[PDB]
């Protein structure tokens, strides 16, 4: 059979033009996902049954109900636990976590910590000038890639959304617009761009403080070379934002994870604002899981904040204090959940070193880096393939994603519903 | 007066929430009184006397109460909050928060102070002797005003984001700043002694001093004629004009 | 169709740019009907990886340049 | 099961009860004649009677609310409240959490509350949200005014073909009405701009504001759908827009409504009653709004109250939430929807003094009170953008206080009087007028009322709150501040048959309902339509049109109005 | 935005600019372009059946404009590929020791012997070189002989479209063609790197993927094909051609030399001339030409690897005499080549 | 040794195996440096060799590999486990480690990759 409109699990574009072959109850294949998604689809071996550590620091095959009750005493009895990753499961699951959290007076923490949670501190100083992706491939005539790679990181994008695609209002496609990349090293993503502007590691906001300077007519303020690039090369590129139609920044982890940190997409935004008092102008951050917007989404609904702390039976918000990786330095977390994110290969080492000395529960279809640090593993139906969910495209927009298998794994709202319910049993809730 | 003694009596690793203890809050209390005053271990909602041995000498006024904790409390966060009056002296290290919303009195921090040390500071003062972390004298996440008034001094280096969104007070800083002080400075005066860099982004107003080197300037600077402070020829300069501010940000020659 | 042929090399990631850009597809899109999944595309993306339709392709240049992962290729065999 | 409510003064508008001292019996969340003695009983001696609150305009859900609430933690902190054995924690005040959202209301004694705007292709956001916030009934508005196939069906003249799309993009949305936002703007913003007034064309669709308006006005019609089209007009928030509004409304008097309500419902007038050229020579002109609508009875509005304090406004007018973001140098939040229309979201503080300001807050008062017809002027503050619903009891109490009206005016600048006539009015609404402004008006412009909704009449929904107020030994005009306190803290919050609040503190959590229109049109209709926006998906969209219809797994209690070509 | 051959059109060739090299016959993956009188005309019966049955192939394409040396590289592949390209080289002078180059050559033969060498050596298959009819109206072949070679020493003033000879990649590799050689104005050597600095290139199947060695030629300018003809000139007497400070100098079989002044020549330089600023060419592997070295021997300027191994065989073998350039002949060549770039700034400015 | 600039990213390699990280491919895609020809070139090693790239907070080894793109000083190891033992575990007072931009030092090595369970048992007690 063949599934039409299914949606990729990948990465923030959650492309819904998919259509699966099923035999067997198996995939056979995978029409128009590219390489990163069809993989994802197609399947890796996954981990067979639930497991719990025993003395001998070997995981031994457990039941559904052994494990979810060994998780459930785990987090009831913890002062300081953490719930980590859900940038890769449903809104429904993440909705459980937010309840599960506050029960147990825990701190739930999105991806978005180690990824655009910079970008969401920005948009809490300035807001964001954005637009659903459907805008910039209508009319956007000018195109900057802001220290992100999507030839590597979102490989459709180009071809769905923001380049060889002929618009409403470009009746030709790439040949009607101008893409120009800003990184520090010469990416496939400049390579086949019209301009690409190489900029020095972690002089971002000098570079868009002088480009943002020179569109409001302040030049005189700017020197000859700003971090080694020269004035004139920054006009350029002003009077190219400042002479097009209709402009788009896509930006990524350059600018986010590099020095000065959420101040880079703030001067950004400032620079967006100001250009849209000589053309129309928009920015996106270009989200990396396929349901890292999701999370955001559901905490800030349900709770008023991203991500929060919910130790004293209310919401509290501040990165730095309350991320993943602080709490961790900070060697606070007594207990922790790994649930749709791999910790132990995407945190730095000092932050492993301490998570490695608490009890941990993964909940993940795969091992892989945190699997060995676990003390109980269940295994859990992906969403998007083997059950249905919600999940948010890096634009807002939010679809339902579609099952393409059958399977016997429990799914993350399952698994996330019987731990709810022990934990409420230990409290007397 | 009335002197509170606080020994920590413990060490556990998991940060405590004592907004409870201010001048305000433990004036005319008795021993047990201050013991049974509420302070939360993560989710666990407990006394201070789990975590301290209280000492009571006296019974005042909060203006003529001071309390001295006799040891490091790198874990117990927001202590000094919202208090008027009185003084805290800390003998050693403090988490984050400490003197946060203050409107006066005095807190000593022997030690280094955590992240957000002062931060939406209404009057007092603050003096911390060793270090400080980020968001030295700054304010909460999305709000326009952070500092409103009071002096705080670091007699160490201080971290990034040094009087973010300050509109009013005084920060100073006897050794090095981080990235980026006087962010969005609204009324605020900053003085670094020692080196920082891209100082005041988005200033509208006030003054920002640096007698260290400033390794990077935001090109958003108009630069003025050198200008001497008590005999001291500084390097002068107006903005961010970019953000339509007036502010002056001086940086020694 | 021509004397040479157009084809894919492993280095194809399945971006679709070349599928997007391609005359004989944008063509069949301007159809009275268009289904991406039984249209005779000159070139499409199935598994990550682009394959043509030697039936129907040009073999003109515009998949070759436009291939962000220089993985299109010309072929002649004298 | 069974509750009877007795010896309240019973305030029904709907019915026609005019503070008659009468029973309410209640029987399985239904208004019956008559309980057994096992009911329960709640004596209601000496307090007020009136149906359970309804809001008609309010951004209570989806994409603009959570950008807010996003962009906005300082808000989120400033109204945090936490966990009990009965209620989920809290947060915001101009944006509260969906938890507090639907306590709030219940709260403040309101039983249903309707978003103002739906985008369709984000309106999955909205029933997402609509689905965690608790007890009140609710519904929402969809977007119409700037969407590429209602211009192309306006374009054509083809209203069989633009009544296909609109039936079509409500169930697609699970929408209840038409909404139109600055109509033409949405589209003109795509580029930067937008339209200059009602007949400015609409750049690449060749249509005007005027044509899309009366078209989707009698696209409404040929519907049959409850509710009028929703409008909120050209020109918002610039001086001497007044006249836009009003010539708007004349453009209308030839469209014959479906149903017997008004054939447009003009909202938050407070923005649109602007005199002057300048904002040197700014002046209120609801005088000349009311003057309209007094020799109109096609019409409805709602006054878009100002409250002095926080705000955050929220529409689909992104080019006028630009603009005033400049003007402050606020935080500016932009969402361009694809085909369809524009978002903008901006903090605003309302100050006294600010001359701006303290007339913008004069106009809504005085469009209610230089309108006769107490049925004519809804009771609204656009929340957030106006001010948060929780202030609903300061407008109660300047609309029946004079008294009030001038302690208030006393703390404004000299030229409010000089710009405004609120000093000269002393008209004051009474108890019943309040009742219709409050739920029997916004009840019957939607066409709810014949649903159960907004009145106490028997086959009615047992929705009843009750004040704390003897209307027989209490002035309104002398107490005032006893009049708000009434409002904002009912004895009693009943949904249902369920009392889900008392003296502002819940009591009970149960689930509400979303209200949405599945309207029929011929088949043909629908193919003409489906050849346009079928091609609309194949190279415009960035989603699959299998995709976009928001699914029944988002609307898990509905209550399916049926409409439809006859 | 680029718009293929419709913008050649419009931009170059109506505009008067074209220097009617070739180069986009030869680039065109269709085989719409082809060269007619030494003008480019494009098929378009052919180009409307592909269009209306297979639809716009030339939409994304564009590969005719970017490899045009009379249209700006605008993407920053092509520029950052160009300016590697771009390469200084030490300027010394030559002259061949085989004599039956030496009696046809211009100088001093260096560009016959290298290209005798490369066929000799069988380093390539073939060279694309300028013979010349009756008339001397210049003739492009893709030589493999010796006797081909000594029949296009010598200078023609006109135009020889380089590439005309390569429009059929398909025939040369059919005929064993793997390895060509070429020698031609900068405009020419210009317009190969132009070619290969488009991205992807290497997998295009155009004959810039088996151009193994470019010389270019020195060059101040060339005139329109009437200069011979409507000058009145007895064609059959002339022996050869030379440009200098006296302007035209057409030797004749009598020995004597009829002398056309600079004054004269205006009228006929080519409109695409006017607007060129490259004398030297920075893009050929070697550049040859007569200024800065004595008479009867050829200034060469080495500039890449392959240029400095092959003129190294040509002297480890004796196949050619060196000598140093003087510094009056270095800052000659360094004067030539301003006074073209001020023309060119000056004559681009002036439209 | 020579000093460099470390940034860590996506690459198609890594990504396509991100959910297999106890297979061959994706220790192949992440357990990587890739380097500019300069840096190589002083380096005096050929692609394959093992490197030892150190920062102020960790080091590890991996073959290096070329990368034209990549100016002087400038080195990429793909994001995963081995990026993660030399990046600075700092928050930067926002809970954003620094991933991109970290000071360090290249050197040639006669010591070898560990896989990834290995790396993971030296942050285990
Ligand atoms: C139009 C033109 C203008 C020139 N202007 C100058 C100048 O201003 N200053 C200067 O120092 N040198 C100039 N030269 C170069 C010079 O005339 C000699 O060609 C050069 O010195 C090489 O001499 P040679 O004896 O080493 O090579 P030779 O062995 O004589 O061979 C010369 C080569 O040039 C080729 N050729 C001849 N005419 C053309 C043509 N029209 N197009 C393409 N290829 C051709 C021949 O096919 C032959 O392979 C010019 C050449 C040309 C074609
Ligand atoms: N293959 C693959 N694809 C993925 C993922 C994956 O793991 N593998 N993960 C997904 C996720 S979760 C996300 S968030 C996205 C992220 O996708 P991107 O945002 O592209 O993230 P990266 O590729 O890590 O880095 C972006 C670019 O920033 C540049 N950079 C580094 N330092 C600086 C600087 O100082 N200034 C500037 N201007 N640029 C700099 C890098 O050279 C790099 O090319 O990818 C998603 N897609
Ligand atoms: N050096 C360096 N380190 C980095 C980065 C960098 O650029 N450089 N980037 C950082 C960023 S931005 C991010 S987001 C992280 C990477 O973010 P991670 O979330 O760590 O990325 P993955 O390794 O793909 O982990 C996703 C996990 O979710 C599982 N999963 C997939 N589908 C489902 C499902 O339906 N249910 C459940 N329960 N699980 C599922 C997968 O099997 C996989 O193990 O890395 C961070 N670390
Ligand atoms: S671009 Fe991302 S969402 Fe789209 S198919 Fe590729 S991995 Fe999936
Ligand atoms: S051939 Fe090139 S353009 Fe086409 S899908 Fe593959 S990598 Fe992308
Ligand atoms: S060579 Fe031309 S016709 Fe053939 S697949 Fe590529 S773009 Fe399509
Ligand atoms: S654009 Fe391409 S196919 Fe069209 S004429 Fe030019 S080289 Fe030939
Ligand atoms: S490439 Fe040469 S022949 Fe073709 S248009 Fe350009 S100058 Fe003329
Ligand atoms: S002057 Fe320039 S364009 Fe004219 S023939 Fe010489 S190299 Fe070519
Ligand atoms: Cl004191
Ligand atoms: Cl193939
Ligand atoms: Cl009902
Ligand atoms: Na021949
Ligand atoms: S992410
Ligand atoms: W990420
Ligand atoms: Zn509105
Ligand atoms: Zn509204």
């Amino acid at each position: 059979v063949e599934i039409t409109d299914a949606i990729c699990s990948f990465c923030g574009s959650l492309c819904d033009d998919l259509t699966v072959k099923v035999e067997d109850n198996r995939i056979v294949d995978v029409r128009r996902a590219c390489r990163l998604g069809a993989k994802k689809i197609l399947g890796h071996e996954r981990i067979p049954a639930p497991m719990i550590r025993d003395g001998s620091g070997e995981l031994v095959e457990a039941s559904y109900d052994e494990a979810i009750d060994r998780a459930a005493e785990i987090l009831a009895g913890s002062k300081r636990p953490l719930l980590y990753g859900w940038a890769s499961t449903s809104c429904e699951a993440q909705s459980k976590g937010i309840l599960l959290a506050e029960i147990i007076g825990g701190v739930i923490d999105n991806t978005a910590s180690v990824c655009h949670g910079p970008s969401t501190l920005a948009v809490q100083e300035k807001g964001l000038p954005t637009a659903s992706l459907g805008q910039m491939k209508n009319r956007a005539d000018l195109v900057i890639f802001w220290g992100c790679n999507p030839v590597h990181a979102h490989p459709r994008h180009m071809s769905r959304y923001s380049v060889y695609k002929k618009g409403f209002f470009l009746d030709r496609g790439r040949q009607n617009r101008k893409f120009v990349t800003v990184d520090v090293r010469m990416t496939d993503t400049a390579a086949i761009s019209d301009e690409f502007i190489q900029i020095e590691q972690g002089s971002d906001y000098l570079i868009v403080s002088a480009i943002r300077a020179l569109v409001n007519g302040k030049g005189d303020v700017v020197p000859e070379t700003v971090a080694g690039v020269p004035k004139e090369e920054l006009a350029r590129v002003a009077e190219m934002m400042t002479s097009c139609r209709f402009g788009m920044i896509l930006y990524g982890m350059g600018l986010t994870q590099s020095r000065s940190k959420y101040k880079n997409i703030d001067i950004a935004l400032s620079l967006i604002n100001d250009l849209n008092t000589k053309t129309k102008f928009v920015i996106t951050p270009m989200r990396g899981h396929y349901n890292v917007t999701g999370f955001g989404q559901v905490c800030s609904w349900q709770t008023g904040f991203p991500t929060v702390d919910l130790a004293r039976g209310v919401p509290y918000y501040n990165p730095g204090e309350m991320s993943a990786n602080d709490l961790l330095m900070r060697d606070e977390v007594d207990s922790a959940m790994i649930i749709a994110g791999d910790a132990g290969a995407h945190f730095p080492a000092a932050s492993i070193r301490n998570l490695a000395k608490v009890p941990l529960v993964q909940i993940d279809p795969y091992p892989n880096a945190t699997t060995e640090l676990a003390n109980v593993v269940i295994p859990a139906a992906i969403v998007g393939i083997e059950c249905e969910g919600t999940a948010y495209r890096m634009d807002g927009v939010s679809l339902r994603m579609r099952k393409l298998v059958e399977s016997d794994y429990l799914s993350d709202e399952e698994i996330l519903d019987r731990i709810i319910e022990k934990v409420r049993v230990i409290k007397g809730e | 007066m009335q002197t509170v003694t606080l020994t920590p009596r413990k060490s556990s690793k998991i940060s405590v929430e004592a907004e409870t203890i201010t001048p305000d809050n433990f004036a005319g209390k008795t021993v047990e009184e201050i013991e049974k005053v509420t302070v939360w271990e993560g989710n666990n909602k407990t006394t201070l006397g789990e975590f301290f041995e209280v000492a009571l000498d006296g019974s005042d006024t909060p203006e003529n109460t001071k309390i001295v904790i006799e040891g490091s409390i790198p874990r117990v966060k927001r202590v000094g909050e919202g208090m008027s009056a009185g003084i805290i002296l800390i003998n050693g290290d403090v988490d984050m928060h400490v003197g946060a919303k203050m409107r006066g009195g005095r807190i000593t921090v022997k030690g280094n102070a955590d992240s957000w040390a002062g931060r939406e500071m209404k009057g007092g003062e603050l003096i911390i002797e060793g270090n400080a972390e980020y968001y030295l004298g700054a304010g909460y996440r999305g709000e326009s005003c952070g500092m409103r008034g009071g002096r705080i001094t670091v007699f160490g280096n201080a971290r990034d984001y040094v009087g973010e969104h300050m509109c009013g007070g005084e920060i100073i800083i006897k050794g090095n700043a981080g990235l980026m002080p006087g962010i969005s400075n609204n009324g605020g005066k900053i003085i670094i002694e020692g080196n920082t860099t891209m100082p005041g982004g988005e200033m509208k107003k006030g003054t920002i001093i640096i007698n260290g080197r400033v390794d990077e300037l935001v090109p958003v600077y108009q630069q003025e004629e050198d200008e001497e402070l008590d005999g001291v020829s500084y390097k002068k300069y107006t903005g961010d004009v970019v953000a339509g501010g007036k502010g002056t940000l001086y940086i020694k020659a | 169709m021509s004397f040479k042929k157009v084809k894919v090399s492993e280095e194809c990631v399945g971006c679709g740019v070349c599928e997007t850009v391609c005359p004989v597809n944008n063509l069949l899109e301007d159809g009275a009907e268009f289904d991406p999944d039984r249209a005779k595309l000159a070139i499409k993306v199935t598994n990550g990886e682009a394959a043509v339709d030697e039936e129907v392709c040009l073999t003109c240049g515009t998949c070759t340049f436009n291939c962000p992962s220089g993985a299109v290729y010309a072929e002649y065999e004298p | 099961s069974e509750l009877l409510i007795k010896n309240g003064k019973v305030f029904d508008p709907i019915n026609g009860v005019k503070g008659d001292l009468m029973d309410i019996a209640i029987k399985d969340g239904k208004i019956v004649e008559s309980v057994s003695s096992g009911a329960k009983v709640i004596d209601a001696s000496g307090m007020t009677v009136m149906a359970g609150g309804v809001d008609a305009h309010s951004h209570i859900a989806g994409g603009k609310v959570n950008v807010g609430r996003i962009m906005r933690p300082d808000d989120g902190r400033s109204g945090l409240k936490p966990r009990t054995k009965i209620t989920r924690p809290c947060s915001g005040y101009t944006v509260p959490n969906t938890f507090a959202m639907g306590y709030r209301y219940a709260e403040l004694g309101y039983t249903t509350a309707f978003e103002a705007a739906i985008p369709i292709l984000k309106a999955r956001h909205t029933h997402e949200e609509f689905e965690d916030i608790p007890i009140i009934d609710k519904g929402g508005l969809t977007l119409f005014g700037s969407n590429w196939q209602v211009m192309d069906a306006v374009r054509e003249g083809d209203l069989e073909k633009l009544a296909a799309y609109v039936a079509w993009g409500l169930r697609a949305s699970r929408g209840y009405g038409v909404k139109i936002v600055n109509p033409g703007g949405g589209e003109a913003w795509g580029f930067g701009k937008n339209v200059r007034g009602l007949d400015d064309p609409v750049p690449g669709f060749d249509v005007t504001p005027s044509e899309i308006i009366l078209a989707l006005a009698r696209a409404n019609e040929m519907l049959n759908l409850p509710h009028s089209i929703h409008l909120h007009c050209n020109r918002l928030g610039t001086p001497g827009n007044y006249e836009t509004t009003i010539e708007t409304m004349r453009r209308l008097e030839k469209i014959k409504p479906s149903r017997d309500r008004q054939v447009v419902h003009v909202t938050h007038v407070t923005f649109n009653a602007w005199g002057g050229t300048h904002f040197g020579n700014f002046e209120s002109k609801a005088d000349a709004v009311a003057e309209y609508l007094n020799k109109s009875d096609h019409v409805t509005i709602d006054m878009g109250q100002l409250i002095f304090g926080n705000a955050t406004t929220m529409t689909a007018d992104g080019p006028v939430q630009y603009a005033n973001a400049r003007l402050l140098g606020a935080k500016w939040g932009n969402g361009d929807v694809e085909l369809e229309d524009a978002s903008g979201v901006v903090p605003l503080f309302y100050m006294r003094k600010m001359y701006v300001h303290d007339i913008m807050w004069a106009i809504g008062l005085e469009l209610a009170l230089l309108t006769n017809d107490p049925w004519q002027v809804l009771l609204t503050t656009d929340h957030p953008n106006g001010g948060p619903f929780v202030n609903y009891p300061e407008v109660i109490a300047l609309l029946m206080s004079a008294k009030k009206r001038e302690e208030e005016i006393a703390k404004l600048s000299d030229k409010m009087q000089e710009r405004t006539c609120l000093s000269g009015i002393d008209r004051e609404f009474d108890w019943y007028d309040i009742a219709i402004k409050t739920r029997a008006a916004h009840a019957k412009i939607l066409g709810l009322h014949e649903y159960g909704k907004g009145h106490l009449g028997v086959g009615a929904d047992g929705d009843v709150t009750i004040y704390n107020i003897n209307t027989e030994s209490v002035d309104p005009s002398v107490e005032h501040a006893a009049v708000k306190k009434a409002f904002q803290l009912p004895a009693y919050t009943i949904k249902g048959g369920e009392i889900v609040a008392k003296e502002g503190e819940i009591t009970a959590t149960p689930t509400g309902r979303t209200f949405w229109v599945d309207a029929r049109v011929p088949e043909e209709y629908t193919t003409r339509m489906m050849k346009d926006l079928e091609w609309k998906f194949r190279k415009y969209y960035s989603v699959k049109m299998a995709n976009y219809m928001v699914q029944d797994e988002y609307v898990q209690h509905p209550v399916v109005l049926e409409a439809g070509v006859n | 935005m680029m718009n293929g051959y419709d913008q050649l059109v419009e931009e170059v060739i109506d505009a008067g600019i074209c220097v009617s090299c070739g180069n986009c016959a030869a680039v065109c993956p269709l085989q719409y372009i082809s060269m007619e009188e030494k003008k480019p005309v494009q098929d378009r019966e052919k180009r409307d059946e592909i269009e209306k049955r297979s639809g716009l192939a030339c939409n994304d394409c564009n590969l005719c404009a970017m490899s045009c040396p009379r249209i700006e590289p605008t993407y920053f592949w092509q520029k950052r590929e160009l300016k590697r390209m771009e390469h200084e080289g030490e300027v010394k002078a030559a002259r061949t020791t085989y004599k039956p180059i030496q009696d046809v050559c211009q100088d001093g033969g260096i560009v016959t012997t290298l290209f005798k060498y490369l066929l000799d050596s069988g380093r390539v298959d073939g060279v694309v070189v300028s013979q010349y009819n009756g008339d001397y109206n210049p003739v492009p072949v893709l030589a493999k002989r010796e006797d081909d070679l000594l029949r296009a020493a010598g200078t023609r003033y006109t135009v020889s479209p380089a590439y005309s000879p390569l429009t059929d990649i398909k025939q040369l590799k059919d005929d064993g063609y793997e390895r060509i050689a070429i020698v031609g104005t900068p405009c020419q050597i210009y317009a190969l790197r132009k070619t290969q600095a488009i991205y992807n290139s290497q997998r295009l199947l155009i004959p810039h993927n088996i151009i193994t060695f470019a010389i270019g030629l020195f060059c101040a300018e060339e005139f329109d094909d009437r200069i011979l003809q409507d000058l009145e000139v007895d064609i059959a007497d002339v022996t050869g051609f030379d440009v200098k400070k006296e302007g035209l100098i057409i030797s004749l079989k009598s020995g004597e030399k009829k002398i056309i002044p600079h004054e004269d020549l205006e009228e006929y330089v080519r409109e695409g001339c006017k607007i060129c600023s490259d004398f030297n060419s920075p893009y050929a592997d070697i550049s040859v030409g007569s200024v800065g070295s004595p008479p009867g021997w050829s200034t060469v300027i080495v500039r890449t690897e392959t240029g400095r191994e092959i003129y190294q065989k040509l002297l480890e073998k004796g196949l050619i005499e060196e000598t140093t350039v003087d510094e009056k002949g270095l800052k000659l060549i360094d004067k030539m080549a301003q006074k073209k770039i001020n023309n060119a700034q000056t004559k681009i400015k002036e439209r | 040794k020579r000093d460099v600039n470390i940034v860590t990213g996506r690459t198609i390699k890594q990504g396509a195996d991100i959910e297999n990280k106890l297979s061959r491919e994706y220790f192949e895609a992440c357990a990587r440096c890739e380097v500019g020809p300069e840096d190589l070139r002083a380096l005096g090693i050929s692609e394959g060799s093992n490197v030892r790239i150190s920062t102020d907070f960790g080091s590890v080894v991996v073959p290096v590999a070329l990368c034209e793109g990549n100016p002087t000083g400038i080195v990429f190891i793909p994001m995963g486990p081995w990026a993660n033992a030399v990046v600075n575990p700092d928050t930067h007072g926002c809970g954003m480690p620094g991933f991109k931009g970290v000071p360090g030092t290249i050197e040639p090595t006669d010591d070898t990759p560990l896989d990834l369970k290995s790396l993971m048992k030296l942050y285990k007690e």
